[PDB]
């Protein structure tokens, strides 16, 4: 039960996103805060998604580090199947 | 009469989008075909987002109404990105993109971390009140607003009583009462049509309350004036001709009671009076009537030779709290006179009078004002002995005050 | 101000979380439209495990979701859940605190002392006093 | 702006007097998202027909093949009236007098023992 | 414009400075 | 387009958008307008001039469009005035036939009344001893009930939601003024106790197994005092809760939302029990029956379903509207369901056979409030045009028009006696109307000459501080309750 062990360790762990903010967007969708550790695992999963996109974007920036531009998010999300849109109207 | 039209998006914006994508050489009929399709979908959604506005009982289309109007038409509410697979986010609104027309389009990544987060507001609570008492709407703050016949007072018999409870509470026998009355004055919506009797009670009170210098009676009346001013419902500038000479008298008058000890409060009596005086010159302002009139009286109080030092200290405070430019243009050519007055109090042995206390308070206040007046219009170079060109009043201590102001600016 | 703040406090924390993950990656100074893009994908991701793990538990006749309802929710979003114990034990990670909450003495409401008239018998005692 | 001033006239032609300032910004974000998925599919359909110029029949194809999937509608009136008369013919069932809390079968309700992990 | 309501408010038509009590006695 | 009546501007704007064929092939409201027939009630004195201008070959094309797309329902009588025609038109496929409004409607109350239905017509639930105990303390409240009339105007107690930065979208109060529910835009339902008696959940199953039944206290024994708040928040909707409805036994809160589900919350355990998934679309309203077994929910999919809290599937589908079913209200005998809608029609539906027995047209905007008279004889409807139209139910005729309000009338209720109709709208006013002088007179022309008497029927107008009156409730001692989020705007 590796993940059951991890969730049991998640008590005493503070995630990058607060549980007052992760729990707010969970309450908006009907998910109510029965257990803090479950909120913390959801917060960590969201963090991993954003972090993986960011790291792929940084490999693209290093290939072309420093500033993150929309032309770095565009090929980074293209392997994810997500076509990001430029603003172009402001 | 109805000249309703059909407005569509411009086609010269649709060719810019097409050639910035790799689709070049598009015809005008091809380009007009794009801008009537997408202008219908904007019209189809904004008519469908108006259903959620009415159902939520709002008159303002919020940003979330288009998120539900899009989800209703089986289109993902996501605006910034589009996921072909659709499995990571399935019809989940990300709240749009906080973007502007006048934005910077590049920020530093530690600027967003170091800014303080906004305060989460209060949660929803249920309070009850009364719209109608047997047909009549009460004037509570939860509600918006030949013999000739024997006339009636324009106040209810009951109406006279509050005038009576609030005035007998505002003379400060008990502090929580004082407050209960204070609370009432600052937010009673129906306190108009009683306001002549309050203004007359204030004005008449200060004038027969400076016959014997009763400081509390005066500190309570000044707090009553401050509570009268911040009430948003009542119309005050019909009564300010009684209000202003009362506060000038608190600031520019001699103290008939013990000179020292409560002079600390006396400074606050002049502190509360100068606060409400510059708040009255901030409001009620028309051309060359109110602010310039009190400025002229303050300046001829200052340039008057051989003043009472209580009157001197009060007028100094009054001219001091007038804002940024007023001390920038008025306190400048007068430092030598202030220094000479301080030197006279110092030389003459007389210590049992109030002249020495008045002098110390005036010098401290003038030195603090001069400090930022300097911090505001010059660099902080040569803060050791250059102030000796200005008679050496505050000097290095003034420089230290300027440094403390600079530290506060750095903290901001 | 306060209604904007209700939504903004929870969006600005999401933006600071995004800025912190970007810094951990190596990015210093990002484009502005690239930050409001990524914090919109972050809010849409928390709101999607909210709607789908509630749907997976309520399909099994329950009301609050366990661990087995999220490890099937994250599978249906393509997450590869096993890599998450290694991500949680980073040495580079930051912590953003919860935003300030406007609470004074639980509730700072004590009304005012303006009670005189009683109640006619069609108004019970638990309604507010008839105003003075 | 140019395209943002036309968006305030599409809303005013629909009688929307009051709206948030972020309403115009994200209808332009949807209108940009919609035209860069018609024209993206239009050159996919042009390369299928093997023509170097994306002409008006390609955009006619890409509109009606995106409107066949994206923008749906409620069910039609001849479909709603058929499932109504199929449902409204069945008579109302009688009620058991002391069955208790009247609920559906337990696989259709949300009443389960509703477990949680032991904290250790 | 000289018939504007403000012109007739007694703050703009009264020498209320004379009221301020200085060194009263 | 500019010679069209001013009340038709919204439909005219939707039409101005429609220029293509495929734009109209997915609208489903103009698709049902093109296939239906406009009813167009005209008199025989004016139809003779019309048919003497259409039976000639000079205009045989516009005569061909008339006899293809328009019904014409002829009545023998006086031609109506312009301010009487303006009172009863306004809908799409509007001003329905008199043959629809001639069915026999059992508009009487249950227990002789000849207009009352039998008790075994609709299989209503039994009256339990705890439900019979409720009516014993209900008639103690009726003892203190004041006769309101035009002289003893009622006192209004506004229950404002102060902070409410999540937008309040649904309010309900129990029949005794004891609970107040709030449906909010942050997908929550929040129950407030207004009596000095905190909201308690019942004890867990381990605690109930050790106590005994058959005790007199029983309910008191079961309450948990460890869980006792003045506020209980209910989570589980994934969208803004639009409907809120209490059950008459003060259990069983109902809520409907944007996510297409109707939810039955217990008020003894304060959890969710059932999620009724029949709509795929936003359910705009729900209401329990006044006997508490059936409930009706109307949604964006242009139907209203009849549920029974025992089946996962509905029993009756009321599927005749051409737009969203905004409101759904039960009759006081619960044999009839009134469904107002966004196509400017109000329709009564028999619970047996699912048939539409009345069609009430004459509103200019989408109907956002319905209420029934406590007699069961009358029906008040409000819409976005600020008009409160009072309809007869036996005759199927509007009996009055109340036109004091400015913005959308979002809440109506009659008194407990029926003496006063209270109206609350978005102009932040609670208007009181004389609901006895409005029904002093009780055809074949299918219409009555409405009196233009609104000024005499207004007993009072009370303005809220920047607060739209979302709910109106009448205490059993005839005290008006109103709830609305305070929005400074």
């Amino acid at each position: 039960t590796p993940l059951v062990d991890f969730l049991m360790q998640l008590e005493d762990y503070t995630p990058t996103i607060p549980d007052a903010v992760t729990g707010y967007y969970l309450n908006r969708a009907g998910f109510e805060a029965s257990d803090p550790r479950i909120i913390r695992l959801i917060s960590l999963a969201a963090q991993k998604f954003i972090s993986d996109i960011a790291n792929d974007a940084l490999q693209h920036c290093k290939m072309k580090k420093y500033t993150l531009t929309m032309e770095d998010l565009t090929p980074a999300l293209s392997e994810y199947g997500i076509n990001v849109k430029k603003p172009h109207y402001f | 009469k109805l000249k309703l039209s059909n407005t569509v998006l411009p086609s010269e914006s649709m060719k810019v989008v097409a050639e910035s994508m790799g689709i070049a050489q598009i015809q005008e009929e091809t380009c007009q075909l794009l801008t009537d399709e997408v202008s219908y979908r904007i019209k189809e959604i904004a008519q469908d987002a108006l259903k959620f506005m009415h159902m939520g009982k709002r008159q303002k289309l919020t940003t979330s109404d288009i998120d539900y109007a899009l989800k209703l038409k089986n289109v993902e509410p996501l605006y910034g990105f589009h996921a072909q697979e659709f499995i990571p986010f399935r019809f989940a609104s990300g709240g749009g993109r906080e973007l502007y027309f006048y934005e910077e389009k590049e920020v530093d990544l530690s600027d967003i971390i170091n800014t303080p987060l906004p305060r989460v507001p209060l949660d929803v609570c249920l309070k009850a009140h009364w719209l109608s008492i047997e047909g009549c709407q009460p004037a509570i703050p939860e509600n918006p607003p030949r013999l000739k016949p024997r006339s009636i007072h324009e106040l209810s018999v009951e109406q006279q009583l509050y005038y009576k409870e609030i005035t007998e509470a505002c003379v400060g026998s008990c502090e929580a009462k004082r407050a209960e009355a204070l609370q009432s004055i600052a937010t009673d919506p129906g306190l108009y049509q009683m306001l002549p009797r309050f203004s007359t009670f204030i004005s008449e009170g200060v004038r027969v309350n400076v016959v014997q210098n009763n400081l509390a009676l005066l500190i309570y009346l000044m707090r009553m004036v401050k509570a009268l001013m911040d009430n948003p419902t009542l119309y005050l500038e019909k009564y300010v001709h009684e209000l202003i000479p009362a506060v000038m008298t608190c600031i520019v008058s001699r103290q008939l009671c013990l000179r020292p000890d409560v002079d600390n409060h006396w400074a606050l009596r002049d502190f509360a009076a100068r606060l409400v005086a510059q708040i009255c010159k901030h409001f009620s302002t028309t051309t060359n009537n109110i602010q310039s009139r009190i400025t002229k009286t303050f300046t001829k109080s200052w340039v008057d030779e051989k003043t009472p030092w209580t009157t001197r200290y009060g007028s100094i405070a009054g001219l001091a709290e007038l804002g940024h430019d007023v001390i920038k243009t008025l306190i400048l050519p007068r430092l030598q006179q202030e220094g000479e007055r301080i030197r006279s109090v110092l030389d003459g042995p007389v210590l049992s009078n109030i002249d020495r206390i008045g002098a110390d308070h005036v010098q401290s206040l003038l030195l603090k004002h001069c400090a930022p007046v300097l911090a505001k219009l010059r660099p902080p170079p040569d803060n050791q002995d250059a102030y000796r060109a200005e008679f050496g009043s505050l000097g290095p201590l003034l420089c230290s005050q300027v440094v403390k102001a600079r530290a506060q600016a750095a903290l901001q | 101000n306060p209604a904007d703040n209700y939504h903004l406090a929870r969006r600005r924390t999401l933006q600071v979380v995004v800025s912190s993950l970007l810094t951990e990656a190596g990015f210093e100074s990002a484009e502005k439209a690239s930050v409001e893009t990524l914090t919109e994908m972050l809010q849409s991701y928390i709101s999607e495990i909210g709607r789908s793990a509630k749907s997976y538990c309520e399909h099994t006749a329950r009301t609050q979701p366990t661990l087995s309802d999220i490890v099937v929710t994250l599978v249906e979003m393509g997450f590869n859940v096993d890599t998450l114990p290694a991500y949680a034990k980073r040495s580079q990670r930051m912590v953003i605190t919860a935003p300030p909450v406007t609470n004074q003495p639980v509730t700072p409401k004590a009304l005012t002392a303006g009670q005189n008239r009683p109640h006619p018998p069609h108004i019970p005692s638990h309604f507010p006093e008839f105003p003075d | 702006p140019k395209d943002a001033q036309m968006m305030a006239q599409i809303l005013k032609d629909m009688g929307i007097t009051e709206y948030e300032p972020r309403v115009i910004n994200q209808m332009l974000e949807f209108a940009f998202r919609y035209v860069t998925t018609i024209l993206d599919d239009a050159k996919i359909y042009s390369s299928h027909a093997k023509k170097a110029t994306v002409d008006a029949d390609d955009v006619r194809l890409a509109i009606q093949c995106r409107a066949d999937q994206s923008f749906t509608s409620p069910p039609p009136r001849d479909f709603l009236l058929d499932i109504a008369r199929q449902r409204n013919q069945t008579p109302l069932p009688l009620i058991k007098p002391y069955s208790g809390p009247r609920l559906p079968p337990d696989r259709y309700c949300l009443t389960a023992p509703n477990y949680r992990l032991k904290s250790l | 414009d000289l018939l504007a309501d403000e012109n007739f408010l007694m703050v703009t038509q009264l020498h209320w400075e004379d009221d301020i009590i200085w060194d009263g006695e | 387009h500019g010679d069209q009546e001013c009340y038709y501007q919204d439909d005219l704007r939707v039409l101005s958008s429609l220029t293509k064929k495929e734009h109209m092939k997915g609208n489903e409201t103009m698709l049902d307008f093109r296939t239906s027939k406009f009813v167009l009630r005209i008199s025989r004195d004016s139809y003779q001039l019309l048919k003497r201008h259409l039976q000639e070959k000079q205009n045989n094309q516009i005569w061909n469009i008339v006899q293809e797309h328009l019904y014409i329902d002829i009545f023998d009588g006086m031609p109506r005035s312009k301010q009487q025609i303006d009172a009863m038109v306004g809908s799409l496929a509007g001003e329905a036939k008199r043959e629809a409004n001639k069915s026999k409607v059992f508009f009487g109350l249950l227990k002789q009344d000849p207009n009352a239905p039998p008790q075994n017509r609709i299989p209503l639930p039994e009256l339990k001893d705890s439900d019979k105990l409720d009516k014993i303390m209900n008639m103690k409240e009726t003892t203190k009930r004041v006769r309101l009339g035009p002289d003893c105007l009622p006192s209004i107690c506004f229950y404002t939601f102060l902070n409410a930065y999540q937008g309040l979208t649904a309010v309900d109060v129990t029949d005794d003024s004891s609970l107040i529910a709030g449906g909010f835009a942050d997908s929550t339902v929040r129950v407030w106790s207004v009596t000095p008696k905190k909201l308690r959940s019942v004890k867990q199953a381990s605690d109930l197994s050790l106590i005994d039944k058959e005790s007199d206290d029983v309910l008191e024994r079961i309450m948990d005092e460890k869980t006792a708040s003045e506020l209980k928040i209910l989570y589980g909707h994934s969208g803004p809760v639009y409907g809120a409805s209490f059950s008459p036994d003060r259990n069983y809160l109902l809520s409907s939302s944007e996510d297409g589900t109707v939810r039955l919350w217990s008020l003894q355990t304060f959890t969710c029990l059932v999620g009724y998934k029949g709509h795929n679309y936003p359910v705009w309203d729900t209401q329990f029956s006044p006997y508490g077994y059936y409930f009706v929910s109307g949604g964006h999919d242009r139907v209203a379903r009849l549920w029974a809290t025992d089946h996962y599937q509905p029993l009756r589908i009321f599927a005749g509207h051409l737009a969203d079913v905004n409101c759904t209200r039960f009759h006081p005998n619960s044999n009839y369901v009134a469904t107002g809608s966004a196509d400017r029609t109000v329709r009564l539906w028999d619970v047996l056979n699912g048939n539409c027995v009345r069609i009430f047209t004459g509103h200019k905007g989408p109907i956002h409030s319905l209420t029934f008279s406590p007699n069961g004889r009358f029906l008040a409807t409000g819409a976005t045009d600020g008009r409160v139209l009072l309809w007869d139910i036996g005759h199927g005729l509007m009996v009055g028009e109340l036109k004091g309000h400015t913005d959308t009338v979002c809440s109506l209720r009659f008194s407990r006696d029926g003496e006063i109709l209270a109206s609350g709208s978005m102009d932040n006013t609670v208007r009181l109307w004389d609901a006895i002088k409005a029904f002093e007179d009780l055809t074949a022309t299918g219409h009555i000459n409405l009196p233009e008497n609104s000024q005499e029927l207004l007993l009072g107008t009370y303005m809220t501080k920047s607060t739209p009156v979302v709910h109106l409730h009448f205490t059993r001692r005839n005290l008006v309750l109103a709830a609305g989020a305070y929005s400074p705007q």
